[PDB]
RNA sequence: GACAAUGGUAGGAGAGCGUUCUAAGGGCGUUGAAGCAUGAUCGUAAGGACAUGUGGAGCGCUUAGAAGUGAGAAUGCCGGUG
RNA sequence: UAACUUGGGAGUCAGAACAUGGGUGAUAAGGUCCGUGUUCGAAAGGGAAACAGCCCAGACCACCAGCUAAGGUCCCAAAAU
RNA sequence: ACCGAUAGUGAACCAGUACCGUGAGGGAAAGGUGAAAAGCACCCCGGAAGGGGAGUGAAAUAGAACCUGAAACCGUGUGCUUACAAGUAGUCAGAGCCCGUUAAUGGGUGAUGGCGUGCCUUUUGUAGAAUGAACCGGCGAGUUACGAUUUGAUGCAAGGUU
């Protein structure tokens, strides 16, 4: 018996176009380009997964350093004061605590510095 | 058994493999022929011996 | 294929110059109306088993009856005219299901024609029974002189 | 008043009230689950766990067992026909914070 | 109220009938009238028929005041095209696109 | 669970600062004052948004260099005509235009983005002691 | 030369910014009231500067 | 429960998805089938539902069987349109 | 924690750089030909500005958690003015 | 367990026709209103074409290559956005604005930040300035027969089999 192509190749290529939906032109009209688009997103995705850890980790110590300095303390000398107390609140939740309520950090940084 | 519910014996049955219908299978393109050469052509190779 | 589609002798155009993928014949397989690569050709799909496991597999399918309970001796049909109204109500009060088997022990033409016009009554001999017939069927009905044919056959 | 928990290899501040996502944890929907690592305490008085505070506990009812927005994981090798196509929803545990300590 | 016109199948490139499309679309019919009128356009005729034809549909269709309406929609539609060519240098021959238009006019009472 | 603070521009607040040029290094006092721009000396800094202060500089007629730099570095500029290379010494630049002297040496550390350019446009340069900006109420600022 | 990569839809309405036509120069003719083109005889009445042609 | 492995081209091995048709069984459909369109749906993938609109008469599902069974590229063929 | 034997199926027979022992060339070549090792090929991630072949290191998936490698910590740009 | 209008004959249709060639010869494209023609009386704009009503019809949104009616491509309107910016066009992060769903730790848009040189082929090595593709759709490539061998399955077994 024969097997016309029939239905299934229209129904694989407008899942690919409409996974490229907000492209620019013809990056979500065109299915090779979208297609070859959307394969750039996947590529892209499962790096940046990746790569965001390392952003919010990289930003989270930007705001420990500045909060550090305006208590006249270096992040680094911070980070080794908190280890030698025995503290293990992470980078995130300093931040956190360095934004919300400045006390509690006060406090924090003189454990550091009694560690030091 | 019945009509709607028969069953070959375990094991005695197998698909054929489809090569040159995609990258996934790993018979797509070269359909398991590798790269060129006289091997690789449609007729290809030498006589036995 | 390529050589059974009509015409296609003369390449298309030369070989070289004219910007065009080069062609051989206007009914090669990418052309449209071009010759099929492959396809279906006319073979038979019969195959043989052997003769033991043949006798194997109808004692096989008769067991099963036998096990399920579909399986009714009669002591015969007493049929002298056609009449499938006569027939579908022997059917009933031997209370039948749909589809039922009628083994007779040689060609019994009245049978035959009562039985035909029946939906899901098939009659057949002690020696047509066969595999298709016995396994589509859900109860099958087997006068006595039919029943020791079979056994003597089998 | 907030506290800094751990769980699922994580830290997470937390108040009153609040709902928050985790990872999945061994418990039922409805049921009350107790984080025992607190390691702060902060608002109006201050505790300094080293690295826990001692006996400090937060109490939370257990809202949800969700799995996360698909995620597909897609990767390739150009030239190389190689490519790789997964589906992927991660575990979740909904709560919410009944009380610190 | 809204009163609807189409003139199919004019043989103009669609092109070339929005140039004038563009002019009257969303004025008042009058001076939509008068515009086409005195636009030197090879399409101003045929939008200015469609145009009457609208307002003529709008009065007697719908009783609708004439002196009141606006142009709220004027369009141009791709028609079927008439597939021609033109004999080239050296043998060959190149295509012809005679383009045609649907043209849609739409007036209204605003009401 | 996410729970990154964010800043934007409902909750940004931008001061201004004075930053006396004189006696200070040109590198050293830019570094500095780039991060002020920048908003790196801020808890609440967030990448996508200025968060930074403003800076104004005095004296920048009274930066000074170390080694032979005033006769040996050269800022070169290009005119996109054909040999069209200008060049002048740090040390003529500092008498005829202090004030780009500055500025170009704090620019060239922030990053070449929309973002980076509005940063750099909060930056105000005074070969002299005075600025035009007591309306900002700004306040002076001790380098390190 | 020829075209070395086609023109987007966004390239080509960018560049047909400025392709159109204007409405004609015309005014009320101050006889018949139907608009007539500015410093040309009015078609209406064939009236022109209070006098007919 | 534990703890061990899981980059990959040619290529080997395995398990599957989907298409048309057939058999048997069991179902749906003018109170609206297929097809088409849209959607914020489900599955580890190929892929599967549901709702609504359009459409106007055919089509699923289960088990097994059989193949003209899956396209993005061949200066591929044909048509349409830039 | 492999190894071997028998049998079914292959592909490969253009290799490259780097280090090092050598021939050739001119103690020329991103040259060429052998020996030995690694990497690329068929390897993504971090460093070397960018940079197959160099340095670190081998990605089952998810996390807005922690420790490190090479390499780094004035600003671009994370960390010692 | 053959095709179903690019299939099946080249030809479902006035096809060995049209068309091309001096000639031998080569050789297409092109099916579908509706159950019924009931195939739109009449009015209106218009020279006509075409259209708006009215009517027939279950349906005209079935009105003549008239079932369905994808995509490329062409228009109209609009929610968000954009005229100091260097863009393989996405991805990860993210205010603001606009919505409200298969109700899900929603949808549309996107100031701004990080990262980021298509795909295929062929190569030691390709963003490659090596090849190929204007776009979209359809069509388009390990098959069958008979032998051989090996493995799995099944029957029987010093026998097995026509
Ligand atoms: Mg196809
Ligand atoms: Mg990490
Ligand atoms: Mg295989
Ligand atoms: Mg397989
Ligand atoms: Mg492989
Ligand atoms: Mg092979
Ligand atoms: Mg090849
Ligand atoms: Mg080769
Ligand atoms: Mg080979
Ligand atoms: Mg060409
Ligand atoms: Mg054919
Ligand atoms: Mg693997
Ligand atoms: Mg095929
Ligand atoms: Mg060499
Ligand atoms: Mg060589
Ligand atoms: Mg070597
Ligand atoms: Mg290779
Ligand atoms: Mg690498
Ligand atoms: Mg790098
Ligand atoms: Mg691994
Ligand atoms: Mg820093
Ligand atoms: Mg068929
Ligand atoms: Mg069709
Ligand atoms: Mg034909
Ligand atoms: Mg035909
Ligand atoms: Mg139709
Ligand atoms: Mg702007
Ligand atoms: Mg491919
Ligand atoms: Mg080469
Ligand atoms: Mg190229
Ligand atoms: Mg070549
Ligand atoms: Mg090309
Ligand atoms: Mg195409
Ligand atoms: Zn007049």
């Amino acid at each position: 018996p024969r097997v016309k192509g029939g239905t299934v190749t229209r129904a694989r290529r407008k899942k690919t176009i409409k996974l490229a939906k907000g492209y620019f032109g013809s990056k979500h009209t065109l299915y090779k380009v979208a297609k070859q688009q959307v394969m750039k997103s996947g590529q892209y995705a499962f790096r940046d997964r990746r790569q965001r850890k390392r952003d919010f980790r990289k930003l989270w110590i930007t705001r420990i350093n500045a909060a550090a300095r305006q208590h006249e303390m270096s992040y680094s000398r911070l980070m080794n004061g908190l280890k030698k107390a025995g503290i293990d609140i992470n980078r995130k939740m300093l931040s956190e605590i360095a934004i919300s309520d400045e006390k509690a950090f006060a406090q924090l940084v003189t454990k550091a510095k009694d560690a030091l | 058994m019945k009509l709607h519910e028969l069953k070959p014996a375990e094991g005695s049955r197998k698909e054929r493999n489809r090569v040159g219908r995609g990258v996934a299978t790993g018979n797509g393109k070269t359909s398991g022929r590798g790269h060129k050469g006289q091997k690789a052509r449609s007729g290809g190779g030498v006589r036995p011996g | 294929n390529r050589s059974a589609v009509s015409g296609g002798g003369r390449k298309p155009w030369k070989q070289k110059g004219t910007g065009r993928a080069r062609q051989g014949t206007i009914r090669a397989p990418q052309w449209r109306g071009g010759g099929i690569v492959f396809g279906p050709t006319p073979r038979s799909y019969a195959y043989k088993m052997p003769k033991k496991m043949r006798r194997l597999a109808l004692r096989s399918a008769l067991s099963f009856k036998a096990q399920e309970n579909g399986l009714t001796v009669v002591d015969a049909f007493n049929f002298e005219a056609p009449k499938t109204k006569e027939f579908k109500n022997v059917l009933s009060t031997l209370e039948q299901p749909k589809k039922v088997l009628v083994v007779t022990e040689n060609e019994d033409v009245n049978v035959e024609l009562s039985a035909r016009n029946i939906p899901g009554v098939q009659v057949t001999t002690a020696q047509g029974l066969n595999v298709l017939d016995i396994t589509n069927a859900d109860s099958l009905v087997i006068t006595e002189a039919a029943a020791k044919k079979v056994e003597e056959v089998l | 008043m907030f506290a800094i928990i751990e769980t699922g290899g994580k830290q997470i501040k937390v108040e009153e009230g609040q709902e928050i996502f985790v990872e999945k944890l061994d418990v039922n929907e409805g049921d009350t689950f107790t984080f025992d690592k607190v390691l702060f305490v902060g608002g109006d008085s201050v505790k300094v766990g080293a690295p826990t505070v001692e006996g400090a506990t937060v109490t939370a009812t257990v809202n949800k067992q969700g799995r996360g927005k698909k995620i597909t994981v897609f990767t390739y090798k150009r030239r190389k026909n190689s490519k790789r196509k997964k589906g992927h929803r991660q575990p979740y545990t909904k709560l919410t914070i009944d009380k610190i300590n | 109220m809204e009163a609807k016109a189409v003139a199919r199948t004019i043989r103009i490139a669609p092109r070339k009938v929005r140039l004038v499309l563009d002019l009257i679309r969303g004025k008042n019919a009058a001076e939509a009238i008068a515009i086409l009128k005195l636009t030197n356009k090879a399409s101003s005729p045929v939008i200015e028929k469609v145009l009457m034809s609208a307002l003529a549909n709008a009065e007697h269709n719908y009783d609708m005041n004439t002196d009141e309406l606006v142009v709220k929609e004027a369009y141009a539609n791709e028609g079927p095209t008439l597939k021609r060519f033109r004999p080239r240098a050296q043998g060959r021959a190149s295509a012809i696109n005679k383009r045609t238009s649907h043209i849609t006019i739409v007036v209204s009472d605003g009401k | 669970m996410r729970q990154t603070f964010m800043a934007n521009e409902s909750n940004i607040e931008r001061k201004w600062y004075v930053i006396d040029a004189e006696g200070q290094t040109l590198g050293r006092l830019s570094s500095e004052v780039a991060s002020i721009l920048r908003g790196k000396n801020k808890v609440t800094y967030t990448p996508h948004v200025d968060t930074g202060d403003y800076v104004i500089v005095i004296n920048a007629s009274k930066i000074e260099f170390t080694g032979n730099k005033e006769t040996d570095k050269v800022y070169y500029r290009h005119s996109n005509h054909p040999g069209g290379i200008k060049s002048i010494t740090a040390g003529e630049l500092r008498r005829t235009n202090p004030e780009r002297l500055i500025e170009n040496s704090i620019k060239g550390m922030l990053p070449s983005t929309r973002l980076g350019e509005k940063q750099g446009k909060k930056l105000f340069v005074y070969g002299g002691a005075e600025h035009p900006h007591a309306a900002q109420q700004p306040e002076n600022y001790e380098l390190r | 030369a020829v075209p070395k990569r086609r023109t987007s839809k966004t390239r080509k309405n960018k560049r047909r910014t400025h392709f159109k036509i204007s409405v004609p120069g015309m005014t009320e003719c101050p006889n018949c009231g139907e608009y007539k083109l500015s410093h040309r005889v009015c078609k209406n009445c064939g009236s022109y500067n209070g006098e007919e042609v």
